[PDB]
């Protein structure tokens, strides 16, 4: 039987400072006991001073990030180049994830 | 007969141009934007004295920070208002924030040209959309059935529009207060209305950052009418 | 593309007339004469094989058509309209009856189905009425022999005997004088040939006349033996020779 | 009267006036031609330089279908593009199912049936283009021309647009003087000449020459644009003949 | 495109009338007269066949009176083919109701349903309306005996006595004159035939030019019987009432 | 007067669009003829290539619908090819569904039914063509069945179509009045083609070269068209007697 | 839900329905009314899968109320029961059937007779003098078979019903938290507040 | 006359009047100028107001980081067509990781507009567009007409009185094409070009709208005090 | 499907189909609505051209939408049934989803919305019907009376009339109805409603229908004799 999910490993870490924030992640990509890449970027600058990482199943993670980056682009078009606040991005990402409530993006996401 | 989406030899859509004529027959609605708020006022125009005038709802809330006045075939406005309210609250759902007045207006105007042979004809009503957001501040928009919307410092629509607009041309300046704008709407409404203006046949409203969108009581408007009469008699 | 004619092409005029139905009836009037006569032990339907060219093989063009083993049809008016109605009538006899009840429909109900199809062409969007009047002869166990006329409007009437098309007015008068309730099938065939001769100009023989009967069961035309209850079709088309034999005793 | 107001209506003549009015739009367009040669085909078109502001060699009119078919047309340019887009869908589905690239006669009928379909209903307008097209297949070279009615035939030489009569006359001479045939490189030269000679009907504005060709020997049976030295050589030959 | 040829069957006139409905009513006014009379102990349905022929097979013929179910019947005035479309729909509706509630359909509910179908053709779809007027004769245990009429507009009304088709103006005046509330079926039968005999465009009213039916509680004990009269039975009642 | 634009009845009970489709049939100014032999069915048609720029091999109004069925068309080529493609699709579908080759008369009926629909449905126009189907049917033998824009069709002993159809029709009528048989009593199809050409020459009063004619021949289990050289051989034999 | 009982006496129909509602291992409510008034003289009790019961009952209620307004007339208990049966028979072959069993107690004003109909989720209808759903009948039908007469008064019907509930309370493992009892007669529907 | 009731009807001379009437709407619209060099491409647009209380209708729309257009005619139709371009530019990026070629963007607009000119019920677009962009083959300028005709040009202008600006660019052709690596001078040439189409009114701070795209310059729009530099 | 735009703007900015729908209302029988202090009364004309009518079974002019709301109309009778059915379905749909009966204002807004939808939808014509919708909101003793019309506009009225000769009865109501002191009792409210119809009706026999709606779902229709007593008392006072 076809299993649409996989596990690409990795780990991510976000810490909020008083006037700054960090989002870290290892660059290793794996399947089972093999290494795919020793350097495969996992944390992305999505624009509007927002960084994002979707960790777990890389295919779903890349798709989510790609979709949110696209959501940012269309937010500018539709709302006169207004800056997408972090709280507004978070709520937007909730709806991106729940759109697949019955076939989930297999990722733990942090912005 | 002829297509509904047909161009005239002058390069205009017949139906859109004809809907504009219907809006000219509608009751007067005026909007004035200031740095203290935007005022919206309308002529109710009851067809009979037995008609309970307070049920005439030509000024309408879209969101806490956006209001709307209408003129023309007012029945057509109900679906536009419903769409506006839905768009405003849906954006709040998706983005956890208030929606920009311009973006709301653009969403309403996207419905306009969705007609053909979708709805069978354009809307026969014009809207004055007034509101406030953090980016562009206090704003007043005029949404037409053509799909076009202009921002205005002050605007009049309806039967006494060109006469009122000429009056708004002279009276409006960038340092107007909210109280001054209120009296100015009442003044111009009283000028273009057929019947004598009072608290029962004319309605005021405003939108401020603090209190949001508010329709004025008949008792509150009555005092502003009395305040107007005295200041006109003062010189 | 898409069929954008979703509106009726037949409508009431100020006088209450349905123009397209009337005009369809006018097309039927121009058509070649056909007739039907009901006897005590059978029904006969007949018409002229108006050949468009002598090079044309008129045998290949069948104006009298089998609808069921016990029901036959003939027309006056537009031939192509008739042909497609026969195709639909044959099919509806199976889909809306035989596949449900395991037997062929009675004459009146098959007529009712044909009538419905013709009515729908009078009201549905983007179509004209059928330009034919049908004469449907048939037999069934509980109603016996019957003859029905069906017009472009979808209206149908049962007849003892009648005629439609070119010389129908004269032909109906001729039938009124000759018809009675004690006619045998052979007498009805004889009267049919007499009536039809009046409307025909040129040659009058088995090769220019098409004639069929609804009568006794034909076990020789069944195609198989072994089932007692299956006794064969009552519809039979008369041959060219069989017609000519009856023209000598005319 | 009123028979010409709606497409797919037969006049009492038995004519479809809307299709005939579409031909008028074709006759109004710029001149385009096609020449069948020994082992292939050559296409050429007149591009009117409306203004100096037009970027030279950028507004390409000739279109490729698949990799072995060339299409050129005169009349309403968008209508031609719509027809080529369909042609590309037809060629793709043919190759998808049957593996081999679409033969030219097969391709010709695909366009023909599609154009003819737009004469069957009043809900659509006929095509405002005549299309000259062709290429090389397993059976050799083929040239076709397709009218607004859906009518098409095979051709030795073809021409359409405002300067079609002038072009046709020139094509007829080549057919008479070369019964054994014409080479691909010759056809390119002759194509240039004919467009230049046909330009006398559009002599107000100056023009830009555009040529393409499919040849078994010269292009391996693939459609290619005539560029650089070979184009200039054809322009020089054409300019020499008018003087 | 196609718009050119659209007659626009569902529009108002400047006066606020529906063109096609009015023209359909004009069609119906040329149809054979149908009369319905309601009595205390039953209902009568009488109708005139249009200029018949001697060669028409009458005993197997049905153009005016149709059975919807055991309790309800209709008289038709207009296009017979149109009427049969509606009749078959009404027959189905009655059976749907019986299957759902395990009770025979109340007369009005059936009438409203058919009238709603007619209404739809006047408001949407762009099709011509049904050129039919019905007289509904029926019985149920709520209102007892009931007469209704519907027309192409989809409007229906209840009646003690009513006519549709040709000469309704003359026929209604005659019914209004001789009708009384305490009237019985045998009297109503006589009134119906007498009214047709005076309003008819034919020279004389005969059995072969009539269809006749009664709905009686004249069935053995508390139940209702429908009687579609045969040609010989119409001939007998014509002699009995003293018309022929 | 919109009753003349679409296929609805006029007050006279006529369909003017159908009548005008018949007139479009003669727009090509080509005459066709069909006759039956003992073992074959022959169809001939005039071929006119007015433009010297045309490739004469592609100019044709005869179509190979199936292996057994051939079709000649009288009318404009776009409608002709429309009908040809549909007939090919129908002939192939028939064989797939019912397990045997579609008969000539059955295909004619099918195409005639499609044509009838265009006379009844408003959104579809009639095709301005007359279709003549020919074959050697496995049950009926040599067969000629002809369809027109009215949706009418019938079998023929022989037939002719075009502007000068009457002259050809009468010529054929007169021959069959003498011989008193429903076909050309001849063994080889070659001589049946010679008969067809000879009688078209006599009827029209024109001589033909190899490029002026177009010939289709139906035999048992195949229909085929003749080349220019095959026709030349036919014309030589005619001239030598 | 758990237990619903019904009994038809001389001049009325009495419906008794348990008050318990359980999610997981916790009894969330002990005063739940498992019934809906379909019309002034027709009451329907219900029991089955969580959520489906109320949704179905309210859907039936809406349809009958719609009928009442349209015709200005109350449908007979028999007519209502047939409508309900058809909806359940329609439901059982759906993608996701409504898992609901019902009792319909009504007083027919035309015939002046009480009527009790038992319908299960498959659409299985039966008219009965007394009825139950699920396991309720296993404990109670022996008592009803013994004590029931058709000429019983409403008070005698309640006493026999008390005996049935007492037997259930003794021999059932589940605590159903007593019952709400309602009486349907010529004057309409009323609830017995002390039971 | 009798042949202008819908887009599906040719006139006897082979004309499509509804398309020509749609073309007329562009001539009524306010003037906009487009021009390019080898490094940059520039749009200049004269915005129009309803009255003194009203704002000036926006003329320029961004489609991608490397592409955008200016409009003249029915503004809502420009919004539809620009939205379509935004989607097509975006489809190319998401699927092929490829910036959409300006020439291909023109081909897509042509085909979209064409479908509206051949079918019954619909209508032609009532707007003209000037598309600028910088892709792998350098700077580009396109002119879109709602007939479907799209044309690649060095420079052009559309709208009311556009012939004056078009003549100027036709003279200046050899000069402004050579303005490489100098955005301000290329804009100056565009502002000077659009000035040839002005009568009575002149270029004010809230009247003028400018956009630019180039080699190392994303598509950016300049309005308000940002264009006071060029007045 | 049939998509034809039947309701369209004309050069002068009018939708003729909607205006011609008002002409159908003008043709319809007169309907009147009067609200008292603690009640609303709906009066309706019955044209006496139709006798031999069965008044038991003939569709009544006033229709209950719910137990607390009623609807009368003027115009095409067949059209009114479609609005009434839709209104009744929405009333039950509201109770089912929100657990409260509709307010009179909500029900009016829905019916008005349906009428509006039929003025800008393809293939349909406007309803040739104007309605008077009256009742009392749940747990409220303030009377409610609304009017709708084909265009889809609606509004609240102290007293209103629609249909043929509505101009005359409105004239009567405008001078007779005092807002400061409305009909205090049921009698006064009915009397004023009958008086208003007597300006137009002709005979006061079976031509007048009256329906009184009181708070808490208390709706009753007056009989012929009850109405006839009002007709008698009015004219006897008039003879002076
Ligand atoms: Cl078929």
């Amino acid at each position: 039987q076809f299993n649409p999910y996989g596990d690409n490993g990795g780990t991510i870490l976000g810490i909020a400072g008083e006037d700054f924030a960090v989002l870290a992640g290892d660059t290793r990509n794996i399947t089972d006991y093999s290494i795919n890449s020793r350097y495969e970027p996992k944390v992305f600058d999505c624009g509007d001073n927002i960084v994002m990482s979707a960790n777990g199943f890389a295919a779903d993670g890349d798709a989510l990030v790609k979709r949110f980056k696209n959501s940012v682009k269309w937010y500018h078009f539709d709302h006169n180049d207004k800056k997408l606040s972090i709280n507004s991005a978070a709520r937007n990402i909730q709806h991106l994830l729940y759109s697949r409530r019955f076939f989930p993006y297999y990722v733990y996401n942090i912005i | 007969d002829r297509g509904v989406s047909t161009f005239s030899p002058e390069g205009r859509l017949f139906q859109v141009e004809y809907s504009l004529e219907a809006i000219k027959l509608g009751s007067t609605a005026i909007g004035i934007a200031t740095k203290e708020g935007v005022v919206l006022g309308v002529e109710k125009r009851a067809t009979s004295p037995l008609l309970e005038s307070d049920s005439i709802e030509k000024i309408v809330e879209i969101d806490r920070h956006i209001g709307c006045a209408m003129s023309g075939l007012t029945a057509d406005a109900r679906s536009m208002i419903e769409h506006a309210r839905t768009a405003a609250v849906t954006h709040n759902l998706y983005y956890d924030e208030d929606i920009n007045v311009e973006s709301l207006t653009q969403s309403v105007c996207d419905l306009a040209l969705r007609f053909g042979e979708l709805m069978s004809r354009p809307f026969g009503v014009a809207l004055l959309i007034a509101g406030h957001d953090a980016d562009d501040g206090y704003q007043l928009f005029h949404a037409e059935p053509s799909g076009t919307f202009y921002r205005y410092n002050a605007k009049a629509i309806g039967s006494g529009s060109e006469g009122a607009q000429a009056e708004l041309l002279n009276e409006w300046h960038s340092s107007l207060t909210l109280k001054e704008a209120e009296l100015l709407v009442l003044k111009i409404l009283k000028q273009v209305m057929e019947e004598k203006l009072d608290e029962n046949n004319a309605q005021l409203s405003c939108i401020t950052k603090q209190d949001g969108f508010k329709i004025y009581d008949n008792e509150k408007t009555a005092e502003l009418i009395k305040e107007l009469k005295e200041k006109e008699a003062a010189e | 593309m898409t069929d954008r004619y979703s509106f009726s092409l037949t409508t009431f005029s100020p006088s209450g007339k349905l123009g397209q139905i009337d005009y369809a009836l006018t097309a039927v009037k121009q058509g070649v004469t056909s007739l039907g006569i009901k006897a005590t032990n059978g029904v006969v339907i007949a018409t002229e094989k108006k050949s468009s060219s002598p090079l044309a093989m008129s045998e290949t063009l069948s104006k009298v058509s089998l609808l069921t083993p016990d029901i036959g049809a003939v027309y006056s008016g537009m031939g192509p309209d008739y042909r497609v109605l026969v195709d639909k009538s044959r099919k509806v006899a199976h889909t809306s009856y035989k596949r449900i009840y395991g037997e062929y429909p009675p004459t009146k109900l098959l007529v009712s189905e044909v009538a419905k199809i013709m009515q729908e062409a009078t009201q549905s969007g983007g179509v004209r009425p059928f330009g034919v009047s049908l004469l449907i002869a048939g037999h069934d166990e509980f109603n016996g022999f019957s003859l029905y006329q069906v017009d472009p409007s979808g209206s149908y009437f049962p007849w003892k005997a009648t005629a439609i098309g070119k010389g129908s007015v004269a032909a109906k008068t001729f039938l009124e004088k000759r018809w009675n309730d004690e006619l045998e099938l052979e007498d009805a065939i004889h009267i049919a040939l007499l009536t039809l001769k009046e409307s025909v100009e040129g040659e009058f023989n088995g090769d220019t006349i098409e004639l069929a009967i609804i009568g006794d069961e034909n076990p020789d035309l069944l195609g198989y033996t072994g089932i007692p209850t299956d006794k064969g079709p009552r519809f039979r088309k008369l041959t060219s020779q069989e017609i000519n034999d009856r023209l000598e005793a005319l | 009267t009123g028979y010409d107001l709606s497409n797919s209506v037969f006049s009492p003549d038995g004519r479809n006036f809307q299709v005939e009015y579409a031909v008028k739009a074709v006759e109004n367009g710029t001149t385009s031609i096609g020449i069948k040669c020994n082992d292939g085909v050559v296409f050429a078109v007149e591009k009117l330089i409306t203004s100096k502001l037009l970027v030279p060699q950028k507004n390409v009119k000739i279109q490729v279908v698949d990799r072995h078919i060339g299409c050129v047309y005169s009349g309403l340019i968008p209508d031609g593009r719509h027809l080529v887009n369909r042609g590309r869908e037809e060629a793709a589905s043919f190759k998808k199912l049957y593996k081999t690239p679409i033969p030219i006669p097969a391709f010709a009928d695909r366009l023909g049936q599609y154009v003819q379909a737009h004469t069957l209903y009043n809900s659509v307008r006929p095509f405002g283009v005549s299309t000259i097209f062709g290429g090389v297949d397993k059976n050799g070279a083929h040239l076709y021309m397709l009218e607004p009615s859906g009518s098409y035939w095979g051709y030795k030489g073809a021409a359409t647009g405002k300067g079609r009569q002038s072009a046709k006359a020139e094509l007829e001479k080549l057919v008479d003087h070369h019964p054994e045939g014409l080479s691909a490189r010759e056809a390119v030269k002759q194509a240039a000449k004919i467009i230049y000679l046909a330009h006398e009907d559009n002599k107000e504005k100056d023009f830009e020459l555009e040529i393409s060709w499919c040849s078994l020997s010269e292009t391996n049976g693939l459609h290619k644009f005539v560029k650089g030295d070979l184009l200039q050589e054809a322009i020089d030959f054409a300019q020499k003949e008018i003087n | 495109g196609s718009r050119r040829y659209d007659s626009r069957t569902t529009i108002f006139s400047p006066e606020g009338r529906l063109y096609q409905v009015e023209y359909a009513l004009e069609s119906i006014s040329h149809a054979g007269t149908a009369i319905g009379i309601m009595a205390s102990d039953g209902i009568v349905l009488a109708a005139e066949r249009k200029v018949t022929s001697t060669l028409l097979e009458q005993d197997t013929s049905t153009e005016k009176l149709y059975k919807l179910n055991d309790k309800i019947a209709v008289a038709v005035a207009g296009l017979t083919a149109d009427a049969e479309i509606l009749i078959n729909t009404a027959r189905i509706h009655a059976q749907n109701y019986l299957k759902t509630y395990n009770e025979d359909i109340p007369v009005e509910i059936l009438v409203r349903r058919l009238s709603d179908i007619k209404q739809g053709y006047t408001q949407h779809g762009g099709l011509r309306p049904f050129g039919v007027s019905f007289i509904y004769a029926g019985y149920d245990d709520r209102y007892g005996y009931q007469l209704y009429t519907s027309n192409p507009s989809g409007n229906y009304t209840g009646w003690k006595a009513i006519s549709v088709g040709a000469n309704t103006s003359a026929a209604q005046t005659l019914l209004q004159m001789d009708y009384k509330d305490d009237m019985k079926v045998d009297d109503a039968i006589e009134l119906a035939l007498k009214t047709l005999s005076k309003t008819t465009d034919s020279s004389a009213l005969t059995y072969d030019r009539l269809e006749f039916a009664t709905i009686r509680k004249g069935a053995n004990d508390g139940e209702v019987y429908q009687k579609i009269f045969k040609p010989q039975e119409i001939k007998d009642i014509l002699v009995k009432t003293g018309i022929t | 007067g919109y009753d003349r634009h679409i296929t609805i009845f006029s007050p006279e009970g006529r369909l003017y669009q159908v009548e005008y489709a018949f007139k479009a049939t003669n727009q090509t100014n080509i005459n066709s003829l069909a006759v039956r032999g003992k073992d074959c069915t022959v169809v001939i048609s005039q071929k006119k290539v007015p433009d010297k720029l045309l490739d004469p091999t592609t100019v044709s109004y005869i179509f190979c619908i199936s292996r057994t069925i051939g079709m000649v068309v009288n009318g404009p080529i776009p409608d002709a090819r429309n009908a040809a493609l549909r007939a090919k699709a129908e002939a192939a579908e028939f064989r797939y569904k019912y397990g045997y080759d579609m008969p000539c008369d059955v295909l004619a009926k099918r195409m005639a039914n499609l044509s009838q629909i265009y006379t009844q449905r408003a959104y579809m126009r009639p095709l301005g063509v007359i279709l003549t189907f020919v074959s050697v049917d496995e049950e009926l033998g040599p067969s000629i069945y002809k369809t027109d824009p009215a949706g009418y069709y019938v079998g023929y002993k022989a037939t002719a179509t075009g502007p000068k159809q009457q002259e050809i029709t009468t010529n054929l009528e007169n021959h069959f009045k003498k011989s008193k048989i429903d076909h050309i009593n001849e063994e080889s199809w070659e001589k049946v083609v010679e008969f067809a050409i000879t009688h078209m020459i006599d009827a029209l009063g024109t001589e033909f070269s190899k490029n002026d004619l177009e010939v289709g021949v139906a035999t048992k289990d195949k229909f085929f068209t003749l080349s220019a050289e095959n026709i030349e051989e036919r014309l030589v034999a005619i001239a030598e007697q | 839900m758990d237990i619903i009982l019904g009994i038809r006496v001389q001049d009325s129909v009495i419906l008794a329905s348990s008050k318990a509602v359980t999610r997981g291992i916790s009894v969330l409510k002990d005063s739940d009314d498992k019934t809906r008034q379909l019309s002034p003289h027709t009451l329907m009790s219900f029991a089955g899968e969580a959520g489906d019961t109320v949704q179905f009952a309210e859907y039936i209620q809406a349809n009958i109320q719609l009928y009442s307004i349209r015709e200005d007339y109350e449908l007979s208990p028999q007519a209502v029961s047939s409508f309900v049966r058809q909806e359940l028979a329609k439901s059982i072959r759906s993608r996701r059937p409504y898992q609901v069993n019902v009792l319909i107690g009504g007083y027919d004003k035309k015939k002046n007779k009480p009527e009790l109909y038992q319908i299960d989720y498959l659409g299985t209808k039966v008219e009965l003098p007394y009825g139950a759903h699920g396991y309720s009948g296993f404990y109670t039908f022996s008592l009803l078979d013994h004590h029931y007469r058709p000429d019983m008064t409403t008070e005698e019907g309640l006493d026999l019903l008390k005996l049935c509930v007492q037997e259930l309370e003794k021999r059932m493992p589940m605590d159903f938290k007593g019952v709400i009892v309602k009486i349907v007669d010529k004057d309409g529907i009323r609830q017995v507040d002390d039971f | 006359n009798n042949y202008d009731g819908d887009t599906v009807t040719f006139s006897p001379t082979g004309r499509l009047f509804q398309v020509e009437y749609a073309l007329e709407a562009i001539k009524q619209g306010s003037v906009t100028v487009g021009l390019r060099s080898n490094t940059h491409a520039v749009l200049v647009a004269l915005k129009r107001n309803a009255d003194e209380l009203s704002s000036y209708q926006k003329k320029i729309i961004k489609c991608d980081e490397h592409m955008g257009l200016s409009l003249a005619g029915l503004a809502p139709d420009a919004r539809v067509l620009s939205n379509y371009l935004r989607q097509q530019c975006n489809y190319s990026s998401l699927v092929f990781n490829r910036k959409l070629a300006v020439e291909r963007a023109g081909h897509l607009l042509c085909d979209k507009a064409q479908k509206n000119t051949q079918s019954y019920g619909g209508r032609p677009y009532g707007v003209g567009l000037l598309i600028i962009g910088y892709d792998k083959s350098g700077a580009h300028l396109l002119e879109f007409q709602p007939s479907g005709n799209v044309t690649e040009l060095y420079g052009t202008a559309i709208g009311a009185r556009s012939q004056g600006a078009k003549t100027y660019l036709e003279r200046t052709l050899d000069t402004f094409i050579k303005i490489d690596g100098n955005p301000d001078e290329l804009i100056k040439a565009g502002v000077e070009a659009i000035s040839q189409s002005l009568r009575d009114e002149s270029l004010t701070v809230d009247n003028l709208s400018i956009a630019i795209v180039g080699k190392d310059t994303p598509f950016t729009i300049y309005d308000g005090e940002a264009v006071a530099k060029y007045i | 499907g049939y998509d034809r735009a039947l309701s369209i703007f004309s050069p002068d900015g009018h939708i003729f189909q909607v205006e011609y729908a008002l002409e159908a209302v003008k043709r319809g029988t007169c309907a009147v609505g009067v609200k008292g202090k603690n009640c609303v009364v709906l009066g309706c004309e019955r044209r006496s051209t139709l006798k031999l009518q069965d008044t038991r079974i003939t569709p009544s002019k006033v229709s209950k939408i719910d137990s607390h709301v009623v609807l009368s109309f003027s115009g095409l009778n067949a059209d009114s049934r479609i609005l009434i059915e839709k209104a009744r379905v929405e009333a039950q749909s509201h109770r089912l989803t929100l657990e409260d009966p509709v307010t009179v204002e909500y029900l009016t807004r829905y019916v008005a919305g349906v009428q509006q939808r039929y003025t800008q939808s393809g293939g349909v014509r406007p309803f040739g019907v104007s309605t008077l919708i009256a009742g009392f909101d749940p747990r409220d003793d303030e009377p409610k009376l609304y009017q709708t019309e084909p265009s889809g506009i609606y509004s609240s009225w102290s007293a209103q009339t629609i249909g043929r000769n509505s101009k005359t009865v409105r004239e009567f109501l405008e001078k007779n109805y005092d807002r400061k002191e409305p009909p205090a009792t049921v009698e006064e409210c009915v009397k004023l409603t009958v008086r208003s119809l007597l300006e137009v009706v002709q005979t006061g026999a079976k031509n007048i229908e009256i329906t009184v709606v009181k708070p808490d779902s208390d709706i009753v229709a007056l009989s012929s004799e009850e109405i006839n007593q009002y007709v008698t008392q009015i004219e006897q006072e008039k003879q002076e």
